[PDB]
């Protein structure tokens, strides 16, 4: 009856095993608009490009 | 030999390869894992 | 003080980053880089 | 050759597609003989010799590279008014001596690009190569050179134009339908050792390494 | 005599414009079900992504 | 332990615990097998 | 140096031949630095 892995327990998992999904899909919702962000870049500029990260 | 070669005369290369039997794939990659599990799974959104 | 290093941060929000010198009176930095995560060239723009 | 400068111009195609002097080519699409497209610039009727050479067949025997010829064909004629001719009807339709077939080029795993120099040569006038004599040059001879079968038969290159090929995932078959040897070889680069002898390492970190200090391997092992 | 020739050259492009459009057509429907797609590979500690 | 279940929970290592899952469960105790299909 | 010390010795760069005629090599070795 230990914590995790007694009867009725849950194991909890470790923090980069709980995001793990939540992590790919923000590198999976960046790269299909990767292309989109692209032209805008290629298109506005490098000069004038002010949309930067934070 | 004798540098430089004469404009004229064929170029002096070496092979520089060794021969070794080609080696054949074979399509065998299970689906399966030892342990039962998929390999992979596949999933396709809808619209 | 006159230079500053700048890190350029990949936009697929992989974490990888790389790290260039520019004047402090310059644009920020934004180029197109490999990316070794994903394996292909993304857009990369400056951090702050 | 020595030297070369054309005075005539040969554009050759693979199945209605032209290709561009020096293109890397797939096996599939250079199984059959090529069509050339030549033009004279020479007033009157000559007969004009083809000969297309592999010049890059590697002989790992000896460590180098020989020539191979993939097709031959003698006794041409040709008017500045011709524009097409096809290797494959010099025999029936188009008045020839082949002495040898369109042979697939192909090109073993592991070896660079095959060069396939594709020569046109002018024949004297009056000067009919025999049928025989063109077969039996190439009887006893593996590693054909152009210089050679140049002089005897005192021929002048005027056309030329080249196609590269490489090992691709059609090259095996190919040897398969044409029975060619050699596909189940792979070429892998010659390594080149370092010359100098092994020594001893140097350094105080390097000296105790064995397990005579080992009161002091806190120094000397795992280290960054 | 012109207006023929001039129909033959609309109906060529009409033409094009609509095989043209039918192969859009296609092709956004692939780049749909590739950018759609997702392959779970089992990579360690009996993980999924 | 967690790792030392999920090592005798799966048949790959013919583990003594095997026995306690079903044909499609996973030996991990938190991550689970995902399915396939359009849903 | 003089009435004021200025240390000035420099690394040698070691210029030149590394090999000379006729002498074996394999891919990579200097022959000469300059
Ligand atoms: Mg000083």
């Amino acid at each position: 009856r230990v914590k995790g892995t007694g009867v009725g327990e849950k194991v909890k998992g470790h923090k980069h095993e709980r995001t793990l999904v939540a992590k790919m899909e923000k590198r999976r919702e960046a790269m299909l608009a990767m292309p989109d962000l692209i032209r805008e870049w290629k298109k506005v500029g490098k000069r004038n490009w002010t949309k930067f990260p934070k | 030999d004798k540098l430089p070669y004469p404009k004229d005369a064929p170029r002096k290369r070496k092979l520089g390869l060794v021969a070794v039997p080609r080696k054949v794939e074979e399509v065998e990659k299970p689906t399966m894992s030892a342990s039962g599990l998929p390999l992979f799974v596949t999933r396709h959104e809808t619209i | 003080s006159r230079i500053i290093n700048v890190r350029l941060i990949s936009m697929a929000m992989t974490g990888y980053f790389y790290t260039f010198t520019r004047p402090r009176t310059s644009l920020p930095m934004s180029m197109l880089k490999y990316d070794p995560i994903v394996r292909r060239k993304v857009l990369f723009l400056e951090q702050k | 050759l020595p030297a070369f400068d054309p005075t005539m111009d040969v554009k050759l195609s693979f199945r209605g597609y032209q290709v561009s002097p020096g293109a890397i080519l797939d096996s599939r699409v250079t199984e059959v003989a090529p069509t050339l497209r030549m033009q004279v610039f020479d007033k009157g009727e000559r007969l004009l010799t083809v000969v297309v050479i592999d010049s890059d067949v590697p002989d790992v025997t000896h460590d180098n590279f020989k020539r191979r010829c993939h097709f031959l064909a003698a006794n041409i004629p040709w008017d500045p008014s011709k524009t097409v001719l096809s290797l494959r009807s010099v025999g029936d339709r188009v008045e020839g001596d082949v002495g040898k077939p369109w042979l697939p080029p192909f090109a073993q795993k592991g070896s660079p690009y095959h060069r396939l120099n594709v020569f046109v040569l002018e024949q004297k006038p009056g000067a009919k190569i025999d049928g025989e004599a063109l077969k039996k040059h190439l009887e006893n001879r593996e590693n054909f050179s152009l210089k050679g079968f140049r002089e005897k038969f005192d021929l002048e290159p005027v056309g030329f134009n080249l196609f590269r090929s490489e090992w691709d995932e059609g090259t095996a078959e190919v040897m398969e339908r044409h029975g060619i040897p050699g596909a189940e070889v792979e070429f892998k680069r010659q390594k080149f050792a370092s010359l100098k002898p092994p020594r001893k390492a140097r350094g105080w970190e390097a000296k105790r390494q064995k397990p005579k200090y080992k009161s002091l391997w806190k120094y000397v092992k795992r280290i960054a | 005599v012109i207006a023929e020739l001039i129909k033959e050259k609309l109906a060529a492009r009409a033409e094009y414009n609509a095989r043209q459009s039918a192969l859009r057509k296609l092709q956004q429907q692939k780049m749909l079900a590739r950018r759609g797609t997702r392959v779970l590979r089992l990579m360690n500690n009996y993980s999924y992504r | 332990s967690r790792w030392d279940i999920e090592y005798y929970r799966d048949p790959a290592h013919r583990g003594y615990l095997s026995h306690q899952l079903a044909p499609g469960e996973s030996p991990s105790l938190y991550f689970k097998v995902p399915t396939g299909g359009e849903k | 140096g003089a009435y004021r010390l200025k240390p000035k010795r420099t690394i040698p760069k070691k210029l030149g031949a590394k090999k000379t005629g006729d002498q074996y090599v394999i891919p990579g070795n200097i022959i000469y630095k300059q």
